[PDB]
């Protein structure tokens, strides 16, 4: 219910993160400016699928696979996490 | 002993007066001489029979 | 190599057969071992220890490893039957003089640096 | 003359090389390689399943009467796929010579017992098993010879620690000797003695 | 004929090592770094497998350095990283592999010490 | 010159002495502590300084082959003596 | 020794000692090295 | 193209200009050498490397002679062997008999090359030469009778360290290497002369007489004294840290280490925390048991929650400890997690790694065309980075420009003012250095993280980001080259930022905590004056410097030589330090302590082993488990756009580094402050002589 931070793990070279890299490329700035006080930690993966961690209050974390997502799919998934639905 | 200071130690006087002899004494009593790679089986007529080392 | 030389037993079925044969040989020997060595343990304790020693290698899935294990088990049995061993070794199977080693993280942390 | 340098024996070197060619021609099925060391010692590297035929030939052939089994041991080289290297040293009294036969094996592959060729192979192979874990197929009585009763592990392997894993003492509570995990009052001090400068150019290996 | 085992090799049950020193040991496969005090590079030819460091304490008598780790002085030499990895895998220990570090080729020129217009000119010999 | 610790235990030439609260002092009870009463530093201090009229001197510890390897000491710095470190022996050029 | 006395040194013992084992004069081993690690000494003045 | 030479008849393909020694090394033969060092210039005076060419009647110095087409190099020929024997004979003829009393001992090039290439007997029937010893500081002990006049120390001094106070005086057999005056060779890179001196003339003074090379066990770990992450080797003996030596890593360390790394190991033997400590009725710290200390800490942790719980991370903390403490504090919904170093959190902040990382690696400096340093003193903040800049300067005519205080860098640089007004002007384009940057093919902008500690760190970061943006726009956008850079000076900073710690203790200052965990925090940024009354402080660390005096509970921990740990250097590369010795007394590993505390408190953490803790590190940030990899993504566009939205005004204050002199270099952190050798160095550089 109470979000604390969100982390995005995207492999730099693998094609499975093409949509995720597009979201970082031309949608991250709008997102961060919308949530100035939300820690959005962007990290890189080696051979695992791209992942979306969401740490809530009292150390509760959930991860959503972002494999073969597009820019719209990543945006919708991140909006779902922020909204809470 | 074989007159080869890289295998057998030199005399005490040579060690205490010669730089090469001191270096060779140091190396022989700390690291020891290197033996070229290879395997041998040498046997002798020890009093109890053929005593050998491989 | 793809075609590994078999010690014997070929597949795992004959290896299991040899395991069961060795287990029977050990099981029928525990009363004699207790009687001759004048052990203070029960016969049930000896059978339980044989069972435990058999079970610690239950995860082996290689017929050659199983064959080597049963060969060494037969060697150990022939040491016991011929009274080549003493009460010393038979009791060495039991670790009777060791303090109970802690297994929880907190106890390991308290006692020392052992992982 | 060079007083400090061991003289060479070209006659013996040539004789040993000729005999190595002879045995290699006679037994192509097993002989993988033949070598003569520069101090006149003949070595034959054969396939592991040719131990019995090669030893029987070198024992019974008229031109190779190696009646006496001088030695039989193993050498552990972990970096090889087949770590264990079984070595047979044979003495021929009629021709006043010595030969060496080397085979290879690993932990799980048996080596045919050569007690039908030489009787000393009995205890020699028992020792090899006890110290390296190499199993010999048709051994009349294969068991530990040197290690303690119930000893676990094969001490002469390169990966077996020098002090082992257990030590013995007399425990008064149980009125018997007990085996407990090893614990040294003073730890063995490992010395790094190799010099970083190459000693023998003749044995240099390609950098690869 | 000859059987086939389609499984990874494992001799841990035969080596005789205690379960503690089988499960809780992470060896280090690497090529040793050159001793910086010497220019010789002949000790950086072969890969080495060594175990992790365990506790050493002071002997109450004589103040020596005691130990309880059997594999403290156990160092093995392997010709190749693949050979070392295979040995560690078949013996069941954990392992960390470090790639060999070879110096990069460098361009050396004695005449650069007397450059007409470059900073490489040396002020002393 | 042996010295006594505040706990009554003699100090060796290396400065070794157990603390007051150390349990290991119990080993000397009903017995004695093996301490050598001759201190090499004190003895070598007692030894005098030689004066030779040369820039370089050679020390072998005396006795020839019974002494230490021969070394050469440079007597150029007049603010201090040149000490052969095998035997801790001081040499000096005659100043003034 | 009467005909050929040994060389006299200022450190050689004047009185010889026999085997003193089994007596309160016996040798007792100990460490001749000081403490390697110095423990931190907390202040004697309370912070509050 | 490559030309074809021959080594003992074996064909080798080498570049034109390659030396005979390098060709032999390529074929696999290491020619004996004394004066030759690959990192130094070519001297060619010891004459030990003479080899024979097949048809040439004269031997050639293999370290200085370029190879020609169709040259057959006879490495093991009779002429080469005789030449080596003669050179060794001369060297040992004038060398003194000091091997048993010489620290070089069993790791001596003269001894080893004598045993491998020289004769075994002496024909010298004359007296030997004696040389007066010099004094060049408290670090290097000089016994100059053993010198062989190989001029390695002189060449290293000048070329690498930028200090030309070493040289040869006189000529002939009386030539001496030294300073000719009573001057101490004090520099942050003065132990490498100890390393490269082939003989025992230059030796370590703290290490003098203590041990012999064959006894020492070598443990390959990394360095934590600065943010360079130098690769080192800890030499131990019977469970005691005896020595620190460099380990080669050409992209980070390059065989050299700073003096703080090399000689501060003795600070691990003083002021050490060995037992858990609590406070009795009188308020004095007393030793206790782990159970009691952890029970008190767990009781307080259960009593409080929310933002009333804070952690302050110091400069020598590892990724495992940081993540364990972060998880423990998140288990109580607390979030007052901070490090004692400030980074601007306005805009992108810590979200993008290519916003606080040194985007071009340390090895990438050698390719840069122009470099601009803003608010930093790389000579002391990161000595190896400064050495790399010096190397690039020397070998490529790099145009180094420093904005702010004119510190004594070891090379000529363009001094730009002292104020960030110049920084604003360069971005606007008024300054000519804007034109220089625009014309430069490969520019680099390095903003020292010491300048971010100022009240206007965000403004400075925005200004340098705007400078980098102006460079990018005018120049070609295409290319993998990265301009913007941040140079760190704290070992744990990059790892903490990657994990997600909030930089600076501003959160604690904003909301004072009831419970404060000082994890190695000896910086003194937060004290009980800032904290409210009856605040509960738990200091977990290895030295008692500040946090231990001002704490309520003290938890002993492990050092970098005593724990297996993960540290990330200033360029983003992760590394692991291995266990050399074990923590003294009752001290334990940091993540183990945190996990045990969590278990006692009832909020048990999901990891029990080092592998599981590093799996948690992978979950948080996989770059913490990808060790030798340094490459990453570039998000400069996003970082710049986010920095543009909010802007503040630069202070009218000059940019002054915290460390202006070598004494400030010597005294920087807990281990250095506890070290006796560092105190000796400080005294020597302050009072002279
Ligand atoms: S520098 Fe080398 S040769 Fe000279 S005294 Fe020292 S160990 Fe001996
Ligand atoms: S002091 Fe050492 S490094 Fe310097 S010239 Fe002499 S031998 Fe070479
Ligand atoms: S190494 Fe070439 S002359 Fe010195
Ligand atoms: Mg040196
Ligand atoms: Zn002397």
């Amino acid at each position: 219910l109470g979000l604390r931070e969100i982390r995005i793990h995207l492999c730099q070279r693998s094609p499975g993160s093409q949509g995720v890299r597009d979201f970082i490329e031309k949608r991250y700035v709008e997102l961060k400016k919308a949530n100035p006080d939300l820690p959005i930690l962007i990290r890189e993966c080696s051979d695992v699928q791209p992942k979306l961690w969401a740490r809530y209050a009292f150390g509760q974390e959930k991860n959503v696979s972002l494999n073969n997502f597009s820019a719209d799919q990543v945006t919708r998934t991140l909006e779902n996490v922020l909204s809470g639905k | 002993k074989v007159d080869d200071a890289k295998v057998s130690p030199p005399k005490r006087a040579e060690m205490k007066t010669s730089m090469e002899s001191l270096i060779h004494h140091f190396k022989l009593y700390t690291e020891g001489y290197q033996v070229p790679p290879g395997a041998t089986y040498t046997a002798i007529e020890a009093p109890k029979g053929e005593f050998g080392v491989y | 190599g793809t075609s590994v030389k078999p010690i014997f037993s070929r597949d795992m079925n004959e290896a299991k057969r040899r395991v069961r044969e060795l287990y029977r040989a050990w099981y029928r020997e525990v009363p004699n071992t207790v009687h001759l060595f004048q052990l203070d343990i029960s016969v049930k304790q000896g059978r339980d220890k044989v069972r435990e020693m058999f079970m610690k290698n239950a995860h082996v899935t290689d017929p050659r490893v199983v064959d080597l294990l049963v060969i060494k088990g037969k060697m150990e049995l022939e040491e016991t039957i011929n009274v080549w061993k003493q009460r010393t070794h038979i009791m060495r199977f039991f670790h009777e003089t060791e303090a109970p080693r802690p297994t929880d993280f907190l106890s390991k942390f308290y006692v020392g640096h052992d992982p | 003359t060079r007083p400090t340098i061991r003289p060479r024996n070209d006659v013996v070197h040539k004789q040993l090389s000729a005999f190595g060619q002879y045995v290699a021609e006679i037994l192509p099925k097993y002989v993988q390689q033949v070598q003569v060391s520069c101090f006149n010692e003949l070595e034959i590297f054969i396939h592991p399943d040719g131990v019995i035929p090669v030893l029987t030939f070198l024992r019974d052939h008229t031109n190779a009467q190696f009646k006496s089994l001088a030695d039989l041991t193993a050498v552990d080289v972990p970096t090889r796929q087949n770590r264990f290297e079984i070595v047979y040293n044979l003495l021929s009294l009629r021709f006043n010579s010595r030969i060496r036969v080397k085979t290879y094996t690993d932990e799980l592959t048996p080596i045919e017992s050569s007690v039908t060729v030489y009787k000393a192979a009995n205890w020699y192979e028992r020792e090899i098993w006890d110290m390296f874990g190499v199993f010999f197929a048709n051994h009349p009585d294969l068991r530990r010879i040197l290690t303690d009763y119930g000893f676990e592990g094969h001490p002469f392997r390169k990966d077996f620690p020098l002090s082992g894993y257990v030590e013995l003492r007399y425990d008064d509570e149980v009125k018997r000797v007990v085996a407990e995990p090893v614990e040294l009052a003073q730890e063995f001090r490992k010395f790094d003695l190799n010099s970083p400068w190459e000693a023998f150019p003749a044995y240099r290996q390609p950098p690869e | 004929q000859l059987i086939a085992v389609d499984e990874k090799l494992d001799i841990t049950t035969l080596t005789g090592v205690p379960e503690e020193h089988i499960k809780t040991r992470k060896v280090r496969i690497f090529v040793p770094a050159r001793n910086n005090m010497q220019s010789g590079v002949n000790n950086t030819k072969k890969w080495k497998m060594e175990f992790d460091t365990r506790e050493r304490w002071e002997n109450p008598l004589m103040g020596w350095s005691s130990t309880a780790d059997p594999l403290s002085n156990l160092v093995l030499t392997f010709s190749t990283k693949e050979d070392a990895v295979a040995f560690a895998e078949k013996n069941g220990w954990s392992f960390d592999v470090e790639e060999r570090k070879v110096p990069k080729p460098k361009s050396k020129s004695y005449g650069a010490n007397f450059s007409w217009n470059k900073r490489t000119r040396v002020s002393t010999k | 010159g042996v010295r006594t610790s505040p706990t009554g235990e003699k100090v060796t030439h290396t400065g070794q002495a157990y603390d007051d609260g150390d349990y290991r002092r119990v080993r000397f009870s009903d017995r004695q502590k093996e301490v050598n009463e001759n201190f090499a530093i004190d003895l070598i201090a007692e030894q005098p300084v030689s004066e030779v009229g040369s820039r370089v001197i050679s020390c072998d510890g005396g006795g020839g082959a019974l002494g230490h390897p021969r070394v050469y000491i440079n007597l150029d710095k007049e603010t201090k003596t040149g000490t052969c470190g095998y035997c801790g022996l001081q040499f000096r050029q005659p100043h003034h | 020794p009467t005909t050929k006395p040994p060389t006299a040194r200022k450190y050689i013992w004047t009185n010889h000692k026999f085997n003193v084992s089994g007596t309160p004069q016996q040798y007792v081993p100990y460490s001749t090295t000081r403490k390697k690690i110095q423990e931190w000494v907390p202040p004697s003045t309370p912070y509050k | 193209n490559l030309i074809e030479v021959f080594v003992d008849g074996q064909s080798v393909m080498v570049e034109p200009g390659t030396t005979v020694l390098q060709a032999c090394e390529k074929v696999g033969m290491q020619i004996p050498r004394f004066c030759y060092h690959e990192r130094l210039s070519v001297a060619g005076n010891c004459r030990m490397c003479l080899v024979e060419i097949e048809k040439a009647p004269k031997v050639v110095a293999a370290c200085a002679m370029p190879v020609m087409k169709g040259w057959n190099i006879l490495t093991n020929s009779e002429k080469s062997k005789k030449a080596r024997e003669g050179v060794m004979e001369f060297l040992l003829a004038n060398h003194p008999l000091d091997c048993p009393i010489c620290d070089q001992g069993g790791e001596c090039d003269l001894q080893d090359q004598s045993m491998m290439f020289g004769s075994d007997r002496s024909r010298f029937l004359e007296g030997k030469r004696a040389v007066e010893d010099k004094n060049i500081g408290p670090l290097v002990k000089t016994i100059m009778t053993r010198c062989i006049q190989c001029t390695r120390c002189i060449r290293f001094a000048s070329e690498i360290a930028g200090v030309d106070d070493l040289g040869t005086t006189g000529r002939g057999n009386d030539m001496q290497v030294g300073t000719y005056i009573e001057k101490m060779f004090m520099s942050e890179l003065s132990g490498n002369i100890i390393d490269i001196c082939p003989v025992g003339a230059l030796t370590s003074k703290p290490y003098a007489f203590t041990a012999r090379p064959w006894e020492t066990r070598k443990t390959e770990s990394i360095d934590v004294m600065d943010a360079v992450g130098s690769n080192i080797v800890v030499s131990t003996r019977t469970g005691e840290v005896m020595r620190i030596l460099p380990r080669m890593h050409e992209d980070i360390n390059e065989e050299w280490i700073s003096d703080k790394t090399r000689f501060a190991y003795d600070g691990l033997k003083r002021q050490r925390l060995t037992q858990p400590m609590i406070r009795n009725e009188k308020g004095l710290l007393t030793y206790t048991t782990w159970e009691d200390a952890l029970s008190r800490v767990a009781g307080m942790l259960q009593s409080f929650q929310g933002n009333d719980v804070a952690a302050i991370a110091g400069g020598l903390v590892d990724a495992e400890a940081l993540v364990a403490l972060k998880d423990l504090l998140n288990r109580v919904d607390s979030d007052s997690l901070c490090t004692e170093e400030v980074f601007p959190t306005a805009g992108a902040g810590t979200d993008l790694r290519s916003n606080y990382l040194l985007n071009t690696t340390i090895a990438g400096v050698e390719e840069a065309d122009v470099i601009l340093l803003v608010g930093t003193n790389p000579r002391f903040e990161a000595p190896l980075f400064n050495a790399r800049i010096r190397k690039s300067w020397l070998h490529n005519d790099l145009k180094v420009a420093l904005i702010g205080s004119p510190v004594d860098l070891t090379y000529r640089y363009d001094h730009l003012g002292d104020s960030p007004k110049i920084l604003q002007d360069i971005a606007s384009g008024n300054h000519p250095f804007s034109q220089i940057l625009k014309e430069a093919k490969k520019p680099m902008v390095v903003l020292g993280s010491s300048a971010l500690q100022r009240s206007d760190g965000t403004a400075i970061l925005a200004a340098v980001s705007n400078i980098a943006q102006n460079i990018r726009l005018s120049s070609g956008v295409t290319g993998d080259w990265k301009v913007m850079n941040i140079l760190h000076r704290i070992a744990s900073q990059v790892a903490a930022l990657d994990l997600g710690y909030k930089p600076g203790v501003e959160a604690i200052r904003k909301n004072p905590p009831k419970v404060l965990f000082l994890l190695g925090a000896d910086g003194g940024c937060i004290t009980r004056q800032d904290l409210p009354k009856d605040c509960f402080i738990i200091y977990q660390g290895h030295h008692g410097d500040v946090g231990a005096p001002m704490a309520d509970v003290i938890l002993p921990g492990a050092a970098y030589t005593e724990k297996s740990a993960t540290y990330v250097n200033t360029e983003g590369r992760a590394q692991q330090t291995k266990v050399a010795v074990t923590p003294p007394g009752l001290a334990r590993e940091d993540w183990k302590i945190i996990r045990a505390l969590s278990e006692i408190a009832g909020m048990t953490l999901p990891y029990d082993t080092l592998d599981q803790v590093r799996s948690r590190l992978e979950e948080v940030s996989p770059n913490l488990v990808r060790y030798d990899d340094v490459e990453g993504a570039n998000y400069f566009q996003q970082a710049n756009e986010l920095s543009k939205l909010v802007n503040q005004q630069l202070l009218a204050d000059p940019l002054v580094p915290p460390q202006l002199t070598i004494k400030d270099f010597y005294m920087t952190d807990s281990i250095s402050r506890a070290s006796q050798t560092m105190a000796k160095c400080v005294k020597a550089v302050t009072e002279g002589i």
